[PDB]
């Protein structure tokens, strides 16, 4: 057998069509993803990656940080995420101006309208889910 | 069918060629015209391979090669056996291990060296040796200087032998390439043959020469009252007067009654207290099982007889759906080519020398060599540093290999092709793999550094700030504490007491002593691993990128080693595998270099040292390890400078020698950064003022002066750097541990 | 020691001048390469035709003597340092005796007074001297990361290069971030730009540090 | 003090190599042999061999003696 | 039919004909079915005779039966066991819903070009996932009678 | 000002050391000169070159401050 062939029937581009690259699980889960998810404005997409990232950001500065062994630990750790994330999404805003400098279709991540709409979901997002990982971590007594 | 065939007086014996000089190949036979002729003619000495195309000549080149450097080899078996004899202290040591200083080399006055032959203890003045072989012979049940003075005799008349074997299989009677590629013969008989047989013979030694003289001398009995080797050989009375076994003969290893030998074959395990090694009856029953194991093993491939295996069928045996078809054509491939064959040994080669270091300062095979920390020390990092070398010299014999000898018509679609096209692939993700070992690996030390400085402990990733605990290494040394009643019932102690256990001590020094694992344990293991990790990145991309690559897409029509392509495409330097290598010997160096120092410091702080009656464990630095091996700060105070004081001290002293080559070690490694900053234009353009300051003198020499090629001054930056670094190390552990010790 | 150590001076001096003035002699022209003018000032290499032409550019000249100035302001500091710590210290008939030898500066200037720098931060605590040992590793770990680029040149890093540019390009997900100027390996005039760089940013960390703190530690 | 000389001695050296560089980088970009026919800097040019061989001579016997005596004393 | 479930010692095996007359949408839920219970049967086989007698986690002590084991295991270690299933399980109903589809293939096995010995591994897969599928019931069972784990029932 | 009064012993101070990164140990070693925050120690001899030139008092160096800022203007 051979599970190593051609990336869409041509030997020449470089890469290979190996179980990892273009097996149908890999296909599912990538192209359901918010980034390549049919359907979902770029608003939405950076509405959920914003989120995703910012749940987990908090933990690192949460309990390595400095003040982990401090009243203030959970608090200190929510600051530093938001502070991570004003520098990502500054990275995000430079990222978009230096790329898409000269647009106008709009709705597409490609094009400045559109990866404006993402950073603002990415950021919104982010703060929102800092502070939502900040409540469950001061309750998680609960579980 | 396998035979011998061979041609006969294919070469005739003449001076003539030695006389022409560069006669080897077609350049080089026409003359000088550049002093990079000159260079030219040692480097391409033994590339058999460039000068005749015919593989059964290389063959049989090679084949005579091997055979003078075990003539070489023969002779240096003989230095050491004959300076043993000589110019030593052997019988002293034999009668008092624990504080005579072995010592087997003496110089002479002249300019004021005679202080190097210093008190070694035994009424002897001379240079202390850290080779181990004092150790070696009491194992062997060498106990007077006429053994030794004859077994050298010997090994001459065996480097005689081998110089003449070597003549006469190229000059008289030189086989052909249908002998040589008897692949399958060859492995049975070395498996067999070689490892089977010379396994059994020694521990039929062993068995009959060596437990006797060294219970005898465990027991108290002085190397003058010892039975002689050849009358214990033969005397069977004395033989069972020590061993009861032995009074029931042979039958009992003829039938099967082979639990009758348990007195001089054991499963003992752990060390000898008395010794502090390893038992001799264990290991007497270790090589007679690795022979039975070997002489088993050779009995697999075909020859002239039906049975046996093919390992052609084997190999074609042998492919999968990720694979395409598998390991067809490898056995074409290293039956018809010499340089992935040494690829692969030197590969194998170079890892059983580090096996081998790691294995002989964990379980002191010789009587009171732990005790002897010099030995081991040195026996140690020598073989660490043979192993790193033999594996970078496997890295360029097969991107030699993939330059010259590589062919698609043959590895079309086999591992070989599938490998060369995912090349990409492999090296990015070991790229990444390195960057994201490094980063955690080193900066961890970084850290601990930064926080400490900022006067902050309770935030290091320390022993008792921030724990990284290695698990996984503490569960494997508990089970294997726990081998020796559970998964092990017929052994009566541990492997190695580095796992635990009790404290072997011979006199006051201690031989081995349970080794714990903390968090600077595993930082110091994730550097190694970092480390290897970049040395196989180097290594492996100069390998895959031989043929070619996206910047050169004919790198294989240049060559295995040329400088570069030009200063296009932004610059092509080093684009070589030949400077891949060049390159991965300065990593392997950085990683034996930290293994080393890893080595010594731990082996100071936490096992080397002396135990009171009472029991009050003093080590040699005071298990400063643990908290100081935290910070690289650490390692540059309690490691570096802290050592070094036996070493720059020594001047005045027996060690003083260790403290020249220490200043000239350093002098020759700063000495390599010129040939390996600079470039060869600068130079080539110096020489042409120098050689006009010769011209107007009227003395410009017939062979031209040049600056060396750029492949050569990367060659020669390389040498010097290697050999500076490791003279180095080499004085400051000899003149360290020779002092603390 | 003052006689042998000045005579060291000299050989500083001398081989930098060498180096500077042949660069600058040379810089025109050579029989190597006559039209290096053509060429200009700082260019990589003429190509490995004519059997190298490696460093022949005279700005590679000032790149060599950049190493040796290093070296001979290091020897002319060490001995200032030494010859004034004795003085100051009041034992002169340290230099007098183990000046002469290249051991009595390894272990009686760089070992002995090493101490008090390393020592600014330990297992037990900290010092006030602790920053001068932090930048006295930093010096070290600067100048250590100059000899990557001096020692490894463009080939290998470009090669090295294509490969993570293929694994970016082709991992889903980060692939839609995409640079904009291709990502290339430094050039050949730039990476000994930066390996000179980082030594000797590196020879002043370093000296400053153990000339800041033995001293302080000392007096 | 021993800040204040190893700061000056060190810009020193800098500041010669920077000469030097400037000369060369003189040379190779502004220099006019017709300009400078038979002059004072251009018979510098035509006698370099000589000064790079003697250079070259007066370090090798600076360093070989230099380096002798102290690995004598060594 | 064009399946690789058969084998040797039964061949066919299907006495009461449930793929007899069926439809191939029921015939691959049955595959689906089948190689499901022959993975989760797997992973528990296996789970149970690492961790009767070793089982690092939760402080190195939790009970080697596999029934109080799970009652001792905290409630979040459950909660997201159950959600990484169900993100498997959602992963699983979409390959269900993809227009090209074999039952159990997440690996989308039709697009290169297998042979028998592709064939034979699969059959592999499924003998094995029939004898674990006995396994973990008998291995409950024994649980549920003795409260001993596996291996110390077999102690 | 301190160091005006007693030269010989005093040690002069650079500039305040302003880092978030500093322990509490580190915060003790460093407080030093004779002043409550941490410090670090001038190794420049601008307090020598300027008490010999003439200045004697804070003032007189904040005014040289604000007239070479004038010049820089
Ligand atoms: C029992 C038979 C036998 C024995 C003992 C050996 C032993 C040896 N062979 Mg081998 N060899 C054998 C059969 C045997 N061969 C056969 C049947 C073939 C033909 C297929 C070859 C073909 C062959 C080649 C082509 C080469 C060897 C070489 C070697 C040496 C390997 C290096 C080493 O570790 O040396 C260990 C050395 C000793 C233990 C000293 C003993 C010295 C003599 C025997 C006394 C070693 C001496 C290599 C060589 O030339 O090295 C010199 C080599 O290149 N052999
Ligand atoms: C100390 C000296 C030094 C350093 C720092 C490095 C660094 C590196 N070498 Mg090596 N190298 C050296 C000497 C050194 N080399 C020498 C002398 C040679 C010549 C023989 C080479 C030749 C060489 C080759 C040929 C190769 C390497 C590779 C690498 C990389 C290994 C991946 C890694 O761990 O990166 C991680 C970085 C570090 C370990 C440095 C410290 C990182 C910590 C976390 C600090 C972080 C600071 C912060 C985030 C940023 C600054 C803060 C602020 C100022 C903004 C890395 C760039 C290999 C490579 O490409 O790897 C993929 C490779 O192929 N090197
Ligand atoms: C009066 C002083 C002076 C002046 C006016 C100039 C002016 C000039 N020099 Mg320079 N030069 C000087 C001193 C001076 N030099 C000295 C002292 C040296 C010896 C080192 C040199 C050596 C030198 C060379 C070898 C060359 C020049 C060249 C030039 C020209 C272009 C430089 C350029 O592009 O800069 C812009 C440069 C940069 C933006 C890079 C700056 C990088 C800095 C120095 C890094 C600092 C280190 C690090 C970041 C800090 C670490 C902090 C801690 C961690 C320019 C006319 C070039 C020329 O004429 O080419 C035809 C040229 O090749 N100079
Ligand atoms: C310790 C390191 C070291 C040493 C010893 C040298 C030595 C030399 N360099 Mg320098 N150099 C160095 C580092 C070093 N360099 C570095 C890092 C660089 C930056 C890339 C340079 C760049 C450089 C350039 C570009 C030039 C020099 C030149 C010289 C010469 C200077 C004069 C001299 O001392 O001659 C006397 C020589 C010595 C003191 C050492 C010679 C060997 C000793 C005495 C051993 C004698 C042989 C021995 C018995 C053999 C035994 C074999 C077994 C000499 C060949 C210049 C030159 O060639 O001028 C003529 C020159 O143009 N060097
Ligand atoms: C519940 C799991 C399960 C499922 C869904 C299937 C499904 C299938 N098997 Mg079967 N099979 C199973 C378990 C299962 N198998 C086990 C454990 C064995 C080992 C004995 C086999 C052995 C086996 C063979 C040898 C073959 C098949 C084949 C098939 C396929 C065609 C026959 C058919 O229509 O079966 C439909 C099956 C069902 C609708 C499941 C009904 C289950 C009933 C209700 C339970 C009976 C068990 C009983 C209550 C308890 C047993 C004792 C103990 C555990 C308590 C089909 C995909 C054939 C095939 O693939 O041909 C190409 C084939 O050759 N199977
Ligand atoms: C080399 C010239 C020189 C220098 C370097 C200084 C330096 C100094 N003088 Mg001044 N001074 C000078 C000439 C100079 N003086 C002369 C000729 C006189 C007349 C006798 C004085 C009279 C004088 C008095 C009376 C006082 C000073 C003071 C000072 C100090 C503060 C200066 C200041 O705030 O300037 C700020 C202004 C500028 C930076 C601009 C300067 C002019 C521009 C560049 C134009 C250049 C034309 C400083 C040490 C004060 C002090 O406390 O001394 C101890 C003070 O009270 N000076
Ligand atoms: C770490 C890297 C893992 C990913 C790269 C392995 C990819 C790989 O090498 O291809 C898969 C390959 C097995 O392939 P086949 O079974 O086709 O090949 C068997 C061969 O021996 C016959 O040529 O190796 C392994 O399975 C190793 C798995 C990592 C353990
Ligand atoms: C199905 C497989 C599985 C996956 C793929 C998976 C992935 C991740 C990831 C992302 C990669 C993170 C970031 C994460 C984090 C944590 N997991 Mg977790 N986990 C799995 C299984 C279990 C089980 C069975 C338990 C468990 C736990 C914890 C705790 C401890 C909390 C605590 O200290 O109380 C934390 C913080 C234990 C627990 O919740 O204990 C109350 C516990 O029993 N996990 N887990
Ligand atoms: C149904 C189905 C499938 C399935 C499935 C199944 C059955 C999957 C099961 C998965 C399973 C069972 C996964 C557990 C992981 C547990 C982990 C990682 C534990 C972490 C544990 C951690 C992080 C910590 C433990 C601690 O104790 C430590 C060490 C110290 C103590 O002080 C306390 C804490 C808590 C801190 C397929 C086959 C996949 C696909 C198919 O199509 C559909
Ligand atoms: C695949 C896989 C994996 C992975 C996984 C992962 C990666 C996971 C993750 C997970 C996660 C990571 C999760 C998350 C969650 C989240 C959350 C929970 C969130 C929330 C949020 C919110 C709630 C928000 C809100 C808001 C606010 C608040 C404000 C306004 C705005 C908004 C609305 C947004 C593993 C390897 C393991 C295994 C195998 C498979
Ligand atoms: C008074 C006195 C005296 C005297 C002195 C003298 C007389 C001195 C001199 C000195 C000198 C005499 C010095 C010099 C120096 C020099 C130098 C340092 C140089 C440099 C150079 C350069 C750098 C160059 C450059 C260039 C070039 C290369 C080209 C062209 C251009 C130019 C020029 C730019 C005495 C001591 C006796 C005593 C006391 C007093
Ligand atoms: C110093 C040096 C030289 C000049 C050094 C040479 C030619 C070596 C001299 C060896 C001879 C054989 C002298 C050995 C000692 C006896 C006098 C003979 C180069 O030619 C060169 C070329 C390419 C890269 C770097 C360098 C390089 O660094």
């Amino acid at each position: 057998s051979e599970f190593v062939k051609p990336y869409n029937n041509d030997p020449f581009v470089g890469n290979l069509s190996t179980p990892v690259t273009t097996s149908t699980a890999t296909k599912l889960y990538l192209g359901n993803l918010p980034i390549y998810r049919k359907g979902l404005s770029p608003l939405l997409r950076g509405l959920e990656i914003g989120m995703a990232h910012g749940y987990f950001l908090i933990g690192p500065f949460y309990i390595l940080g400095p003040l982990r062994n401090s009243p203030n630990a959970l608090l200190v750790g929510l600051f530093s995420a938001f502070g991570l994330i004003l520098i990502l999404t500054l990275g995000l805003t430079i990222y978009g101006l230096a790329s898409f400098q000269g647009t106008e279709g709009g709705e597409n991540l490609e094009s400045a309208k559109g990866w404006r709409n993402f950073t603002s979901g990415f950021s919104i997002g982010a703060f929102g889910g800092a502070s939502v990982a900040y409540v469950l971590l001061d309750n998680i007594s609960f579980f | 069918k396998v035979r011998v065939i061979v041609d006969k007086d294919p070469v005739a014996t003449s001076f003539e060629k030695w006389a022409q000089p560069g006669h080897f190949s077609r350049t080089l036979a026409k003359g000088p015209k550049t002093t990079t002729w000159i260079w030219n003619l040692h480097a391409d000495a033994h590339d058999f391979d460039s000068q005749t195309s015919s593989l059964e000549d290389i063959s049989r080149k090679i084949f005579s090669a091997h055979f003078g450097q075990l003539a070489i080899i023969f002779l240096w078996v003989s230095q050491a056996y004959f300076h043993g004899a000589r110019f030593s202290n052997y019988s002293a040591w034999l009668l008092n291990p624990t504080s005579i200083k072995p010592s087997a080399q003496v110089v002479w006055p002249v300019v004021g060296q005679e202080i190097l032959n210093g008190d070694v203890g035994g009424g002897f003045s001379g240079v202390q040796i850290t080779s181990g072989v004092f150790q070696m012979w009491r194992a062997s049940g060498i106990t007077n200087e006429t053994e030794l003075y004859w077994t050298a005799m010997g090994g001459l008349m065996m480097s005689a032998l081998m110089v003449f074997a070597g003549w006469f299989h190229y000059h008289k009677a030189a086989p052909k390439l249908e002998w040589f590629q008897n692949v399958e013969s060859m492995m049975n008989h070395h498996l067999a043959g070689l490892l089977g047989l010379g396994c059994l013979s020694w521990s039929g030694h062993q068995i009959h020469i060596s437990l006797p003289i060294n219970k005898l001398l465990d027991a108290g009995v002085a190397p003058q009252e010892i039975p002689l080797p050849h009358e214990l050989l033969f005397n069977q009375d004395l033989m069972a007067q020590l061993y009861p076994s032995f009074k029931k003969g042979l039958l009992p290893f003829f039938t099967l009654n082979w639990g009758e030998y348990s007195d001089f074959l054991t499963f003992k395990g752990g060390l000898n207290p008395i010794t502090g090694s390893l038992w001799l009856s264990d290991t007497a029953h270790h090589h007679l099982a690795l022979a039975v194991l070997f002489i088993f093993a050779g009995h697999m491939y075909r020859t002239n007889w039906g049975i046996g295996h093919s390992m052609k069928e084997i190999l074609e045996a042998h492919k999968g759906p990720l694979t395409g078809e598998g390991h067809k054509g490898l056995y074409e491939i290293l039956t018809t080519s010499w340089h992935a064959q040494l690829a692969i040994n030197l590969a194998m080669m170079g890892s059983l020398s580090i096996i081998v270091a790691h294995h002989m300062y964990a379980m002191p095979p010789y009587p009171y060599i732990a005790v002897d920390y010099p030995t081991q020390l040195s026996l140690f990092t020598h073989h660490m540093w043979i192993g790193g070398f033999c594996v970078c010299g496997a890295a360029a014999h097969g991107a030699i290999f993939m330059v010259r000898d590589y062919s698609p018509v043959q590895s079309y679609n086999n591992l070989l092709d599938r490998v060369l096209r995912h090349r990409d692939a492999i090296i990015s993700h070991l790229n990444w793999v390195c960057i994201f070992l490094g980063t955690h690996s080193f900066g961890l030390y970084i850290h601990n550094d930064t926080m400490r400085a900022l006067g902050r402990p309770q935030d290091m990733f320390s022993d008792k700030a921030i724990q990284l605990q290695p698990i996984f290494a503490k569960w494997v040394q508990s089970l294997h504490t726990l081998a020796p009643g559970n998964t092990a019932p017929n052994s009566l102690a541990t492997a190695s007491y580095a796992f635990g256990g009790d404290v072997v001590a011979v006199n006051g020094k201690i031989a081995m002593m349970p080794i714990q694992l903390g968090t600077a344990d595993f930082l110091v293991h994730h550097i190694h691993a970092f480390t290897i990790h970049v040395t196989v990145l180097i290594l492996l991309k100069g390998v895959l990128f031989a043929r070619s690559s996206r910047l050169i897409p004919d790198k294989a029509n240049l060559g295995f080693r040329f400088p570069c392509d030009g200063p296009g495409r932004g610059g092509t330097c080093q684009v070589s595998a030949w400077d891949h290598i060049f390159l991965g010997l300065f990593w392997m160096y950085n990683c034996i270099s930290v293994v080393i120092f890893h080595f010594s410091w731990k082996m100071q702080s936490d096992v080397w040292g002396t135990i009171s009656e009472k029991g009050k464990i003093t080590h040699i630095t005071g298990g400063n390890f643990a908290n100081s091996a935290l910070t690289i700060n650490g390692w540059l105070r309690d490691f570096l400078w802290s050592q070094a004081s036996q070493v720059i001290q020594s001047y005045g002293s027996a060690l003083s020698a260790y403290g020249i080559i220490f200043l000239g070690a350093h002098f020759i490694w700063a000495f390599s950064l010129m040939f390996l900053f600079s470039g060869r234009g600068y130079w080539q353009e110096l020489i042409e003022s120098v050689v006009w300051a010769h011209n107007k003198l009227k003395l410009a020499p017939a062979i031209q002066p040049r600056a060396l090629s750029i492949t050569q001054g990367r060659a020669v930056g390389l040498a010097h750097y290697l050999l500076g670094g490791i003279g180095t190390t080499w004085s400051f552990f000899l003149a360290r541990i020779i002092s603390v010790g | 020691g003052d006689f042998l150590v000045h005579h060291a001076i000299a050989l500083g001096l001398h081989t930098t001048t060498l180096i500077l003035v042949k660069g600058a002699l040379d810089a025109r022209g050579s029989k190597l390469m006559p039209d290096k003018k053509d060429f200009g000032y700082s260019f990589p290499c003429d190509g490995p035709g004519r059997g190298g032409t490696c460093d022949i550019s005279a700005w590679d000249a000032f790149y060599l003597a950049m190493f040796w100035m290093l070296n001979t302001i290091s020897w002319v500091t060490f001995y200032w340092h030494w010859k004034h710590l004795t003085v100051w210290g009041g034992n002169a008939a340290a230099f007098n005796e183990s000046s002469t030898y290249i051991m009595g500066w390894l272990r009686d200037y760089l070992w002995l007074n090493s101490s008090p720098l390393i020592n600014g931060y330990n297992a037990f605590g900290m010092n006030a001297q602790a920053v001068w040992a932090w930048m006295f590793l930093f010096g070290h770990l600067i100048w250590a990361t100059g000899f990557m680029f001096l020692i490894s040149w463009r080939g290998y890093w470009q090669e090295l290069i294509e490969t993570l540019v293929w694994a970016h390009e082709r991992t889903p997900i980060a692939n839609l971030v995409k640079w904009r100027d291709k990502p290339v390996a430094l050039s050949i005039v730039q990476a000994r730009l930066v390996g000179l760089a980082h030594f000797t940013v590196g020879f002043i960390f370093t000296f400053a540090p153990f000339v800041i703190a033995s001293t302080t530690g000392k007096f | 003090q021993a800040a204040l000389y190893t700061h000056h001695q060190y810009i020193a050296g800098f500041l010669m190599v920077g000469a030097f560089a400037h000369g060369a980088i003189f040379f190779v970009r502004d220099y006019d042999p017709e300009v400078n026919k038979d002059n004072v800097l251009a018979r510098m040019l035509q006698h370099k061999e000589a000064i790079i061989s003697h250079l070259s001579w007066v370090s090798l016997f600076l360093g070989f003696h230099t380096l002798g005596l102290y690995i004598h004393n060594d | 039919n064009g399946m690789v479930g058969d084998c040797k010692p039964l061949g066919y095996f299907d006495p009461l004909g449930f793929s007899k007359d069926a439809s191939p949408e029921t015939m691959a839920k049955f595959r689906e079915a089948e190689l499901k219970h022959g993975r989760v049967a797997m992973l528990a086989c296996a789970g149970m005779i690492t961790a009767d007698k070793f089982h690092p986690l939760f402080g190195g002590k939790l009970s080697s039966n596999p029934l109080l084991a799970i009652t001792q295991v905290p409630k979040l270690g459950l909660l997201q066991i159950l959600l990484f299933i169900g993100f498997m399980e959602v992963f699983g109903i979409l390959n269900s819903r993809r227009p090209d589809y074999e039952p159990g293939n997440f690996l989308g096995t039709s697009q290169w070009e297998t042979t028998p010995t592709w064939d034979a591994y699969q059959l592999r897969e499924l003998n094995n996932g029939r004898l674990a599928m006995f396994g973990a019931i008998g291995m409950l069972t024994h649980a549920y009678i003795t409260g001993k784990g596996p291996l110390e029932l077999l102690d | 000002q301190q160091w005006v009064l007693n030269p010989l012993k005093v040690k002069p101070i650079a500039h305040a050391i302003w880092d978030p990164h500093f322990g509490q140990s580190a915060i003790k070693a460093f407080t030093r000169g004779g002043v409550s925050y941490p410090v670090n120690i001038a190794t420049s001899g601008v307090y020598h070159w300027w008490y010999t030139v003439g200045m004697r008092t804070n003032e007189d160096l904040y005014f040289g401050a604000l007239g070479l800022l004038v010049l820089s203007t």
